[PDB]
Protein backbone atom coordinates (compact mmCIF):
# COMPACT_ATOMS: atom_id res chain seq x y z
CA UNK A 1 0.00 0.00 0.00
CA UNK A 2 2.26 3.50 1.39
CA UNK A 3 -0.76 5.68 0.22
CA UNK A 4 0.51 9.00 -1.02
CA UNK A 5 0.07 10.73 2.38
CA UNK A 6 1.48 7.83 4.39
CA UNK A 7 4.98 8.34 2.24
CA UNK A 8 4.42 12.25 3.39
CA UNK A 9 4.42 11.22 6.79
CA UNK A 10 7.32 8.94 6.37
CA UNK A 11 9.19 11.77 4.94
CA UNK A 12 8.27 13.97 7.09
CA UNK A 13 9.32 12.26 10.24
CA UNK A 14 12.61 10.97 8.92
CA UNK A 15 13.46 14.47 7.86
CA UNK A 16 11.71 15.96 11.48
CA UNK A 17 14.67 13.43 13.27
CA UNK A 18 17.33 14.69 10.81
CA UNK A 19 16.71 17.96 12.12
CA UNK A 20 17.30 17.09 15.89
CA UNK A 21 19.41 14.52 15.82
CA UNK A 22 23.60 14.77 15.20
CA UNK A 23 24.62 11.67 14.99
CA UNK A 24 28.50 13.27 15.26
CA UNK A 25 27.23 14.82 19.05
CA UNK A 26 29.03 17.93 18.55
CA UNK A 27 27.22 19.95 21.25
CA UNK A 28 27.90 17.45 23.55
CA UNK A 29 31.04 19.57 24.39
CA UNK A 30 28.59 22.48 26.09
CA UNK A 31 27.45 20.15 28.84
CA UNK A 32 28.94 20.51 32.06
CA UNK A 33 32.45 18.25 32.13
CA UNK A 34 31.32 14.24 33.17
CA UNK A 35 33.31 13.03 36.26
CA UNK A 36 34.14 9.22 36.48
CA UNK A 37 36.13 8.99 39.78
CA UNK A 38 30.91 11.63 46.95
CA UNK A 39 28.98 9.93 44.30
CA UNK A 40 26.47 11.65 42.17
CA UNK A 41 29.50 12.52 39.94
CA UNK A 42 27.75 12.32 36.49
CA UNK A 43 24.63 14.09 37.67
CA UNK A 44 26.13 17.29 36.14
CA UNK A 45 26.56 15.91 33.26
CA UNK A 46 23.73 13.71 32.08
CA UNK A 47 21.53 16.23 33.62
CA UNK A 48 23.10 18.53 30.82
CA UNK A 49 22.63 15.84 28.57
CA UNK A 50 19.09 14.84 28.96
CA UNK A 51 18.18 18.40 28.83
CA UNK A 52 19.84 19.05 25.68
CA UNK A 53 17.36 15.58 24.78
CA UNK A 54 14.10 17.06 25.58
CA UNK A 55 14.94 19.92 23.84
CA UNK A 56 15.33 17.88 20.82
CA UNK A 57 12.61 15.95 21.69
CA UNK A 58 10.41 18.24 21.41
CA UNK A 59 11.48 19.58 18.13
CA UNK A 60 10.72 16.40 16.86
CA UNK A 61 7.06 16.61 18.41
CA UNK A 62 6.54 19.72 16.34
CA UNK A 63 6.85 18.63 13.29
CA UNK A 64 4.59 15.26 14.04
CA UNK A 65 2.26 15.98 11.44
CA UNK A 66 -0.83 16.60 13.54
CA UNK A 67 0.42 17.36 16.77
CA UNK A 68 0.14 21.37 16.05
CA UNK A 69 -3.64 21.01 15.74
CA UNK A 70 -3.62 19.48 19.35
CA UNK A 71 -4.48 22.02 22.19
CA UNK A 72 -1.36 23.98 24.25
CA UNK A 73 -2.40 22.06 27.28
CA UNK A 74 -2.89 18.49 25.37
CA UNK A 75 0.93 19.26 23.70
CA UNK A 76 2.64 19.78 27.24
CA UNK A 77 0.71 16.55 28.89
CA UNK A 78 2.39 14.47 26.21
CA UNK A 79 5.73 15.79 26.00
CA UNK A 80 6.10 15.54 29.78
CA UNK A 81 5.18 12.46 30.31
CA UNK A 82 6.87 11.20 26.70
CA UNK A 83 10.33 12.92 27.12
CA UNK A 84 12.00 10.71 29.53
CA UNK A 85 11.00 7.52 27.02
CA UNK A 86 11.58 9.09 23.48
CA UNK A 87 15.38 9.83 25.03
CA UNK A 88 15.47 5.91 26.18
CA UNK A 89 14.09 5.58 22.38
CA UNK A 90 16.18 7.34 20.87
CA UNK A 91 19.14 6.61 22.45
CA UNK A 92 19.24 3.28 20.89
CA UNK A 93 21.15 5.33 18.47
CA UNK A 94 24.38 5.02 19.97
CA UNK A 95 24.04 2.15 22.14
CA UNK A 96 26.09 -0.84 20.85
CA UNK A 97 25.63 -4.48 21.72
CA UNK A 98 29.26 -4.66 21.84
CA UNK A 99 29.56 -3.76 25.68
CA UNK A 100 26.25 -2.45 26.30
CA UNK A 101 26.85 1.27 26.66
CA UNK A 102 25.93 4.50 24.43
CA UNK A 103 28.79 5.20 22.61
CA UNK A 104 28.80 9.02 21.29
CA UNK A 105 32.03 9.84 19.94
CA UNK A 106 34.82 10.01 22.32
CA UNK A 107 35.53 8.41 26.03
CA UNK A 108 33.90 11.04 27.81
CA UNK A 109 30.84 10.87 25.60
CA UNK A 110 30.59 7.02 26.30
CA UNK A 111 28.27 5.77 28.95
CA UNK A 112 27.85 2.78 30.22
CA UNK A 113 25.59 1.15 33.64
CA UNK A 114 28.49 2.54 35.76
CA UNK A 115 28.19 6.67 34.82
CA UNK A 116 24.18 5.93 34.79
CA UNK A 117 24.51 4.60 38.30
CA UNK A 118 27.03 7.76 39.53
CA UNK A 119 23.48 9.59 38.25
CA UNK A 120 21.55 7.91 41.39
CA UNK A 121 19.94 5.66 39.55
CA UNK A 122 20.11 2.08 40.62
CA UNK A 123 19.88 -1.71 39.03
CA UNK A 124 16.47 -1.24 39.90
CA UNK A 125 16.25 1.31 36.63
CA UNK A 126 19.42 0.12 34.90
CA UNK A 127 18.24 -3.70 34.56
CA UNK A 128 15.38 -3.27 32.88
CA UNK A 129 16.47 -0.11 30.73
CA UNK A 130 19.65 -2.37 29.03
CA UNK A 131 17.14 -4.87 28.50
CA UNK A 132 15.26 -2.55 26.64
CA UNK A 133 17.83 -1.50 24.88
CA UNK A 134 19.26 -4.44 24.03
CA UNK A 135 15.57 -6.02 22.65
CA UNK A 136 15.29 -2.89 20.92
CA UNK A 137 18.87 -3.19 19.29
CA UNK A 138 17.57 -6.73 17.95
CA UNK A 139 14.75 -5.62 16.35
CA UNK A 140 16.79 -4.06 13.94
CA UNK A 141 14.08 -1.32 12.97
CA UNK A 142 14.52 0.59 9.86
CA UNK A 143 15.07 4.07 10.33
CA UNK A 144 11.53 5.13 9.38
CA UNK A 145 10.37 2.20 11.85
CA UNK A 146 12.60 3.91 14.31
CA UNK A 147 11.03 7.62 13.95
CA UNK A 148 7.41 6.12 13.60
CA UNK A 149 7.45 4.44 17.05
CA UNK A 150 9.10 7.69 18.65
CA UNK A 151 6.11 9.76 17.45
CA UNK A 152 3.70 7.24 18.31
CA UNK A 153 5.36 7.45 21.73
CA UNK A 154 4.77 10.91 22.24
CA UNK A 155 1.21 10.80 20.59
CA UNK A 156 -0.09 8.11 23.18
CA UNK A 157 -3.80 8.92 23.89
CA UNK A 158 -3.34 7.18 27.80
CA UNK A 159 -1.35 9.91 29.23
CA UNK A 160 -3.49 11.43 32.26
CA UNK A 161 -4.27 14.24 32.17
CA UNK A 162 -4.63 14.53 28.28
CA UNK A 163 -8.07 16.07 27.85
CA UNK A 164 -8.42 15.84 23.66
CA UNK A 165 -8.14 12.32 23.71
CA UNK A 166 -10.00 11.22 20.67
CA UNK A 167 -7.60 13.85 18.98
CA UNK A 168 -4.75 12.51 20.06
CA UNK A 169 -5.48 9.07 19.28
CA UNK A 170 -6.52 10.01 15.79
CA UNK A 171 -3.22 11.30 15.14
CA UNK A 172 -1.66 8.34 16.83
CA UNK A 173 -3.98 6.01 14.85
CA UNK A 174 -2.85 7.87 11.35
CA UNK A 175 0.64 7.24 12.47
CA UNK A 176 0.09 3.56 13.44
CA UNK A 177 -1.41 2.41 10.31
CA UNK A 178 1.49 4.28 8.52
CA UNK A 179 3.85 1.75 10.42
CA UNK A 180 1.71 -0.77 10.31
CA UNK A 181 1.42 -0.69 6.27
CA UNK A 182 5.19 0.17 6.03
CA UNK A 183 6.01 -3.23 7.78
CA UNK A 184 4.09 -5.08 5.46
CA UNK A 185 5.23 -3.36 2.45
CA UNK A 186 9.08 -2.17 2.98
CA UNK A 187 10.25 -4.83 6.13
CA UNK A 188 11.37 -8.21 4.51
CA UNK A 189 10.40 -11.20 6.80
CA UNK A 190 12.04 -12.87 8.92
CA UNK A 191 12.76 -9.60 10.10
CA UNK A 192 8.89 -8.41 9.93
CA UNK A 193 7.64 -11.66 12.05
CA UNK A 194 5.58 -9.97 14.52
CA UNK A 195 7.80 -6.78 14.72
CA UNK A 196 4.81 -4.23 14.26
CA UNK A 197 3.26 -6.05 17.84
CA UNK A 198 6.83 -6.27 19.25
CA UNK A 199 7.20 -2.41 18.88
CA UNK A 200 4.44 -1.65 20.10
CA UNK A 201 5.62 -3.89 23.72
CA UNK A 202 8.72 -1.62 23.43
CA UNK A 203 6.21 1.39 24.23
CA UNK A 204 4.91 -0.68 27.32
CA UNK A 205 8.70 -1.60 28.66
CA UNK A 206 8.91 1.83 28.29
CA UNK A 207 6.05 3.20 30.60
CA UNK A 208 7.78 0.68 33.19
CA UNK A 209 10.93 2.45 32.77
CA UNK A 210 9.42 5.87 33.00
CA UNK A 211 7.95 4.91 36.55
CA UNK A 212 10.90 3.67 38.13
CA UNK A 213 12.50 7.17 36.78
CA UNK A 214 9.78 8.99 38.34
CA UNK A 215 10.05 7.14 41.91
CA UNK A 216 13.59 8.08 41.62
CA UNK A 217 13.90 11.61 40.64
CA UNK A 218 11.02 12.30 43.70
CA UNK A 219 14.16 10.82 45.80
CA UNK A 220 16.78 12.69 44.22
CA UNK A 221 14.97 15.55 44.37
CA UNK A 222 14.23 14.71 47.68
CA UNK A 223 17.37 16.95 48.67
CA UNK A 224 17.92 20.68 47.35
CA UNK A 225 21.88 19.45 47.37
CA UNK A 226 21.09 17.04 44.08
CA UNK A 227 18.19 18.96 42.67
CA UNK A 228 19.81 22.18 42.70
CA UNK A 229 22.53 20.33 39.99
CA UNK A 230 19.93 19.93 37.34
CA UNK A 231 19.08 22.50 34.82
CA UNK A 232 15.85 24.86 34.53
CA UNK A 233 14.20 22.56 32.12
CA UNK A 234 14.62 19.38 33.75
CA UNK A 235 12.74 20.33 36.48
CA UNK A 236 9.91 21.85 35.15
CA UNK A 237 9.33 19.11 32.61
CA UNK A 238 9.85 15.90 35.22
CA UNK A 239 8.86 18.20 37.92
CA UNK A 240 9.77 21.31 40.53
CA UNK B 1 1.28 24.07 36.53
CA UNK B 2 2.04 26.34 33.95
CA UNK B 3 5.30 25.56 32.04
CA UNK B 4 7.30 28.68 30.58
CA UNK B 5 10.27 26.63 29.09
CA UNK B 6 8.04 24.36 27.69
CA UNK B 7 5.77 26.68 26.29
CA UNK B 8 8.39 28.61 24.45
CA UNK B 9 9.71 25.57 22.93
CA UNK B 10 6.26 24.80 21.53
CA UNK B 11 5.66 27.91 20.74
C1 LIG C 1 21.45 12.41 21.66
C2 LIG C 1 21.36 11.18 22.27
C3 LIG C 1 22.45 10.08 22.21
O1 LIG C 1 21.86 8.89 21.63
C4 LIG C 1 23.02 9.75 23.63
C5 LIG C 1 21.93 9.48 24.68
C6 LIG C 1 22.14 8.48 25.52
C7 LIG C 1 21.27 8.01 26.59
C8 LIG C 1 21.66 7.53 27.78
C9 LIG C 1 23.12 7.37 28.30
C10 LIG C 1 23.33 8.34 29.50
C11 LIG C 1 22.29 8.02 30.64
C12 LIG C 1 20.80 8.11 30.07
C13 LIG C 1 20.46 9.65 29.69
C14 LIG C 1 19.70 7.50 31.00
C15 LIG C 1 19.25 8.34 32.27
C16 LIG C 1 20.38 8.59 33.34
C17 LIG C 1 18.11 7.56 32.98
C18 LIG C 1 17.35 8.54 33.69
C19 LIG C 1 16.79 9.40 34.28
C20 LIG C 1 16.20 10.52 34.99
O2 LIG C 1 15.62 10.01 36.20
C21 LIG C 1 17.28 11.60 35.30
C22 LIG C 1 17.91 12.21 33.97
C23 LIG C 1 18.91 13.40 34.30
C24 LIG C 1 20.08 12.85 35.24
C25 LIG C 1 19.47 12.27 36.60
C26 LIG C 1 18.64 13.43 37.34
C27 LIG C 1 17.48 13.96 36.41
C28 LIG C 1 18.10 14.55 35.06
C29 LIG C 1 16.50 12.75 36.08
C30 LIG C 1 18.50 11.06 36.27
C31 LIG C 1 18.52 7.19 29.98
C32 LIG C 1 19.14 7.04 28.59
C33 LIG C 1 20.67 7.05 28.90
C34 LIG C 1 20.70 10.43 24.59
C35 LIG C 1 20.17 10.77 23.15
O3 LIG C 1 19.23 11.89 23.21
Amino acid sequence: KLSEEQQHIIAILLDAHHKTYDPTYADFRDFRPPVRMSPLSMLPHLADLVSYSIQKVIGFAKMIPGFRDLTSDDQIVLLKSSAIEVIMLRSNQSFTMDDMSWDCGSQDYKYDVTDVSKAGHTLELIEPLIKFQVGLKKLNLHEEEHVLLMAICIVSPDRPGVQDAKLVEAIQDRLSNTLQTYIRCRHPPPGSHQLYAKMIQKLADLRSLNEEHSKQYRSLSFQPENSMKLTPLVLEVFGN
Amino acid sequence: KNHPMLMNLLK
